[PDB]
């Protein structure tokens, strides 16, 4: 029938291309008096909206006026409920003040505001802040509609998830703030996520005194709700650019793509529930002097274009279409990704590091560390699938396996690890306080400077502009050659493990194996520093392990635990590592490893880098303050 | 930042002797650094990369070696498919700065500098303007020094030297000097010069002419 | 919550719950029931009327609707 | 196989944000390798590295442009949108997007001309192309071989390939296309040209002629050449 | 010692022990024989050596680190 839309947006769109939006939005002969028609409020007052409604109702009693603005006003959400209790027509909210979420709605109002909910939109901002693994956040509430609702909903989602949440102390911002009285409690919030459920001028101000009380840092993630971000037209300049803004619509998303969504649910219940009511359109004379088997509470259940548009008790859209935006440096929205009915549809997996939000932030402080697949070192593992999440001592690792070889897709899944480069790193984080970004990328093995061919973690490493990483391995010429290598915290060296007469490296019958050690299985891992430093000792012996080259390090665990192997040469920690969980004891390291190579395990760092010091420092700090004996407990278990 | 040196573009080889592209370095010395090829209008093509290996479709008298900071591309077989400007690009640091470009040429030319002045037409002078062009041709030394002496007072600031693309039946260049003037200027000045200081003219030629 | 500026001089159901709740503390009324048959307010009194029975350091038996 | 495409605004005024975009197909940007990194080179200098993008999605800007350089990639379209703010005349260069990789051979496309210049192609007075012709006299090539060339001023299409008797003399000896035009001071270019012929060819009955074929703004002015 | 000083690549990586003469056994540091000793129960130590700022660096042993005060020599050969 006659569908009102009364855009009241301050943009002065053409109103002509809305009449002939009846033909594609299921256009049926049944209903008679389709009266469409299209306003423009001008005046942003609500004696305007009050007679332009007036003069709407007395044109032959006008039946479901849609309406909908471009900013988010609370008194054009109370005028709009209040029209929807009196006049009692199923009013759709498309966006500005029609759209602003209450905290208690009448019963018998028909506001159906499209877009998420409070609860909705706390959810998605918990799975986006899980997703990045941050769990010290500051809620600060307002005295606008929607603050015990929203700290009930916080409260509840952080019982429920059993993986650690810093609950700090609530900041309210009911009365005005004199710089009094709120500085002090802003200066307590040391927390990284800043939980801002403000208005527009409220978060502003708060921008505002962070950057004049010194609070803005390179670490501070402010995020706000779809209540701040309620335009795509008018974006401050206090705000920094990677302001986490979570609305339920954007420039995508106009008012002309809700329009034709909103005519079409309309004009769908029209035609399903006709039959009880022949005539729909039936309201008030005018302003002066003036629910069985209507049209009020029956638009509930009309899934338009296959979208869940389903409206509650109090009317609201349960699987919006909203779409997560950041913001860019030019004052602009950059889209990251959206929310979809299933789960959360992050497109940007990758979170950047931004270290500059604001013009005035010349601190860089936002590090990046690489590492790969080790047996001795930390062990790679998925995360947790009970809760798709993990906990704080396991670091999130950005995971870059490919599904197959020929195609080109890298999921970048978020998987949690635990290990010894793990501890090393949230220790270096925890007494350093410094920012990273780890990664775990499929690559290579080690690499060296045969014929200048670098893979690996090695390979990446040797060139600059890389900060560190955790992966610590035997000190070689050209891996310290290259970059500098902090100070070795670990003194084991290379040495054999014979699957009990032999004397190490020194015995006879590796000079000559033609009478006493036939030549057997000896070599090490395909590109290996075992292999350069026997390159660079024995060319013979590297020849022999050069043609008896065996398989990766998992298949020499099985064939040492087989017999068939019958020495293995590496570095004496993964020596000790391997047979601190042998299958009753059989291998025995025979001469430990400080007679043959005496090498250590240095952190790969950059070559001339401020941060070598800082690292050298807090590696000579753990390894001198008493914990040796309690690391050397706790890493190595061996029983045997 | 790594500063690079390369060797000036002024390096003519003839065919058939070697070519040594002397890229120096700096104080930060490296040990990798991939050799490339900018023709004419084309995309520069990597010809040895990491001094150690060849990359697909490179000939094999293109060697590279050198360590520490003197780098050379070792050039065995100069031909004609061997045309166009190289540059030693370092994937080493950070910062990834090019080479200023060698520009291989064949240093044999023999031919006279073509030098004619022509003074400007009545049609130009009706706009206002007045540019004198001391025309260049048939030359293969690109270092000429033109001297613009105008009623004894040497030009400097106003010329527009505009250098052409060396062409390969004589293999000799071209050179167009505007003597960016007005009319108010061309009426003050009477004699107008053209000396160009060239290696192959012994005496400098000063082509100069009356106005009316 | 939803009233900004929205004040009065007459006591509302929470006032009128409050005053109720003092009165049993004095003759020491903790296990008491709850017959409100209304929903909307009905919903915030109970409310109200729990917490101030836990703030008293006990719980009711019947508070629901 | 492995192609690239350049595309983006041609002719567009300082001081804005440019809209290159590097397309391509049969590889991707995270694919465990081969990536993208845009690099310029200025008409008469060598090349310049600004940014580059690699597998994992991070981003590693210029300390020297470190104001505006922002590099942006997608992995569900396959295209590299590079936004470059506060642009001006020394930033006009062409902008080339070639592999990065430590693989046989980076490859290498064709790219697209990027000229920031306030003035329009079809400007009022500073685009069209000013004929002017230099008559030759009995002081310079009286006795020696004879020459004449239209000068073209003030003019902002560069792009003017001028044809010199078209089927007529064009293989005469002429080098209008090889003679690059001179960026003048105030936003336009100027270019030149030389002709081989005999003095004597003025008297025989043979008049050259110089068709300016100006494909900027389509003015195909014609001026007879006289003594 | 990295804040006035620096130091060089490691040439002998060695670690730090007890010497005994085989209560009889020490069985280390760590049991509470000689963590907490008494008067007539102090052991070997060398003022101003690696053992005395191993001790001074220790934050459990500062209970030891006092005791070790009576027999401080002037260099290892007497100990």
């Amino acid at each position: 029938l006659n569908i009102a839309v009364l855009l009241g947006h301050s943009h002065d769109v053409t109103e002509r291309e809305l009449r002939n939006l009846w033909g594609p939005e299921q256009a049926t002969g049944l209903p008679l008096d389709v009266n469409v028609v299209a306003l423009l409020m001008n005046r942003t007052d609500p004696k305007s909206l009050i007679t332009h409604v007036c003069d709407l109702m007395s044109g032959a009693r006008i039946h479901g006026l849609v309406f909908g603005d471009d900013t988010d006003q609370e008194a054009v959400a109370q005028m709009l409920d209040f029209i929807s209790s009196q006049t009692f027509i199923p009013i759709l909210g498309i966006h500005g003040g029609a759209s602003m979420i209450m905290a208690d709605k009448d019963p018998t109002s028909t506001f159906f505001q499209f877009g998420a909910s409070i609860q909705q939109q706390a959810t998605v901002m918990l799975k986006i802040m899980q997703d990045y693994d941050w769990h010290v956040f500051s809620l600060v509430t307002t005295i606008f509609p929607g603050y015990r609702d929203f700290i009930s909903f916080i409260k509840t989602t952080v019982d429920n998830s059993f993986v650690g949440w810093d609950m700090q102390n609530v900041i309210t911002l009911d009365t005005s703030f004199e710089d009094a009285k709120t500085q002090v409690q802003l200066k307590k919030i040391h927390s990284s996520v800043i939980l801002l459920y403000c208005s527009k001028d409220e978060a502003v101000l708060i921008l505002s005194e962070a950057r004049s009380l010194g609070l803005t840092g390179y670490d501070f993630f402010w995020i706000v709700p779809s209540l701040v971000s309620g335009n795509t037209e008018l974006i401050p300049k206090e705000f920094p650019s990677g302001l986490i803004s979570v609305s339920y619509d954007d420039w995508d998303y106009s008012l002309e793509a809700r329009v034709r969504d909103g005519l079409g649910i309309l004009t769908t219940a029209a035609s399903s529930m006709l039959e009880k009511f022949s005539y729909i359109p039936e309201a008030k004379a005018s302003c002066y002097g003036q629910p069985l088997h209507t049209l009020h509470q029956f638009m509930v259940n009309v899934t338009w274009d296959g979208k869940d548009l389903s409206f509650t008790e109090e009317g609201y859209q349960v699987h919006p279409r909203l779409v997560v935006i950041v913001l860019n440096k030019d004052r602009e929205w950059e889209k990251v990704g959206k929310w979809e009915n299933q789960t959360l549809s992050l497109r940007h997996a990758v979170w950047p590091r931004y270290k500059s939000f604001s013009d005035c932030e010349p601190d860089d402080n936002h590090l990046s560390i690489v590492t790969l697949e080790e047996a001795p070192f930390v062990i790679v593992e998925d995360i947790d699938p009970l809760t798709e999440t993990c906990v704080r001592n396991t670091v999130p690792c950005r995971k870059f396996v490919k599904i197959n070889n020929s195609t080109n897709e890298g999921m970048n899944v978020k998987k949690c690890c635990k290990g010894f480069c793990i501890d090393i790193l949230k220790k270096l984080s925890r007494t350093v306080k410094f920012t990273y970004d780890l990664y775990l990328v499929t690559n290579g093995k080690h690499g060296k400077k045969v014929n200048n061919v670098w893979n690996g973690m090695i390979g990446e490493v040797v060139y600059q502009r890389a900060v560190m990483a955790v992966g610590s391995l035997t000190i070689n010429e050209e891996r310290s050659e290259v970059v500098d290598f902090s100070v070795p915290f670990v003194e084991t060296g290379i040495s054999v493990m014979v699957s009990d007469q032999v004397t190490g490296l020194s015995d006879k019958k590796f000079q000559r194996p033609h009478d006493y050690s036939p030549p057997f299985r000896f070599g090490t891992v395909p590109n290996g520093s075992t292999e350069r430093n026997i390159r660079n000792n024995y060319p013979y012996m590297h020849q022999y392990m050069t043609r008896f080259n065996q398989r990766g390090v998992e298949d020499a665990l099985v064939s040492l635990k087989t017999g068939k192997l019958d020495a293995f040469i590496y570095d004496a920690a993964v020596l000790n590592y391997k047979a601190g969980r042998d299958e009753g004891c059989k291998l025995v390291t025979i001469g430990s490893g400080y007679i043959f190579a005496s090498t250590g395990y240095g952190i790969a760092l950059q070559k001339g880098s401020p941060w070598k010091r800082q690292i050298d420092l807090a590696l000579l700090q753990f390894v001198g303050d008493g914990e040796m004996e309690e690391l050397e407990t706790l890493w190595l278990t061996g029983i045997c | 930042d790594i500063q690079m040196t390369q060797s000036p573009a002024s390096l003519s080889v003839s065919v058939g002797e070697t070519v040594t592209i002397t890229c120096r370095a700096s104080e930060n010395i490296y040990s990798n650094l991939a050799w490339y090829q900018q023709k004419q209008g084309k995309s520069p093509q990597l010809l040895v990369y990491a001094t150690t290996n060849l990359a697909d479709g490179v000939p094999s008298r293109f060697s590279g070696s050198g360590s520490g900071t003197q780098y050379s591309l070792k050039i065995n077989s100069l031909q004609s498919e061997d045309f166009g400007s190289y540059y030693c690009q370092h994937f080493w640091g950070t910062p990834w700065t090019f080479g200023g470009g060698t520009k291989l040429e064949i240093k044999r030319t023999v031919a006279a500098p073509s030098v004619f002045i022509f003074p400007p037409s009545d049609e130009q002078l009706k706009s206002g303007t007045a540019s004198v062009v001391c025309l260049l041709n048939n030359f293969y030394p690109r270092e000429a020094k033109v001297q613009w002496k105008v009623d004894n007072a040497l030009q400097s600031g106003n010329s527009q030297e505009s250098v052409t693309e060396q062409d390969s039946k004589d293999s000799t260049y071209s050179l167009s000097s505007t003597l960016t003037l007005s009319k108010a200027d061309y009426e003050k000045h009477k004699v107008y010069a053209c000396e160009v200081t060239h290696q192959g003219l012994s005496s400098p030629v000063t082509k100069s002419f009356n106005r009316g | 919550s939803i009233h900004l500026s929205f004040l009065r001089t007459v006591p509302p159901y929470s006032h009128q719950s409050s005053v109720w709740f003092e009165m049993m503390r004095v003759y020491n009324w903790n296990h008491i029931i709850l017959l409100v048959s209304d929903d909307h307010e009905g919903r915030a009194a109970q409310k109200r009327l729990e917490t101030l029975l836990e703030e008293r350091e006990s719980k009711a038996e019947k508070v629901l609707q | 196989q492995v192609t690239l495409k350049e595309s983006g605004p041609g002719i567009l005024q300082p001081s804005q944000t440019l809209s290159l975009t590097c397309s391509f197909s049969g590889f991707s940007l995270s694919s465990s390798g081969v990536g993208v990194g845009w690099i310029r080179q200025p008409s008469g200098k060598g090349l310049e590295w600004l940014a580059h993008i690699w597998w994992d999605d991070i981003k590693r800007y210029n300390p020297a442009l470190k104001s505006r350089l922002t590099i942006s990639k997608d992995t569900s379209s396959s295209q590299v949108f590079l936004k470059i703010a506060s642009v001006a005349t020394a930033d006009t260069a062409t902008y080339y997007c070639t592999r990065m990789e430590t693989a046989w051979f980076p490859y290498w496309g064709q790219g697209t001309l990027v000229t920031v210049s306030a003035k329009r192609a079809d400007a009022r007075t500073v685009a069209a192309p000013s004929v002017f012709i230099f008559p030759p006299s009995d002081e310079q090539l009286k006795s020696g071989t004879a020459s004449v060339v239209c000068l073209l001023n003030n003019f902002y299409p560069r792009e003017a390939k001028v044809q010199w008797k078209v089927d007529n003399a064009l293989q005469s000896g002429n080098s209008q296309e090889s003679v690059t035009e001179q960026d003048s001071k105030d936003s336009t270019y100027s270019l030149s040209s030389t002709l081989t012929l005999s003095k004597a060819d003025y008297e025989k009955h043979k008049v050259y002629a110089c068709e300016v074929t100006h494909q900027g703004l389509s003015s195909p002015v014609t001026k007879s050449f006289n003594r | 010692r990295a804040q006035y000083i620096e130091f060089s690549k490691p040439f002998k990586y060695q670690g730090l022990t007890i010497l005994v003469k085989k209560e009889e056994r020490i069985t280390g540091i760590n049991d509470p024989r000689l963590r907490n000793p008494s008067d007539k129960f102090i052991y070997a130590t060398v003022k101003q050596s690696s053992v005395d700022i191993y001790f001074r660096r220790q934050v459990e042993l500062s209970t030891m680190y006092r005791h070790m005060e009576k027999h401080n020599y002037e260099s290892a050969a007497e100990a």
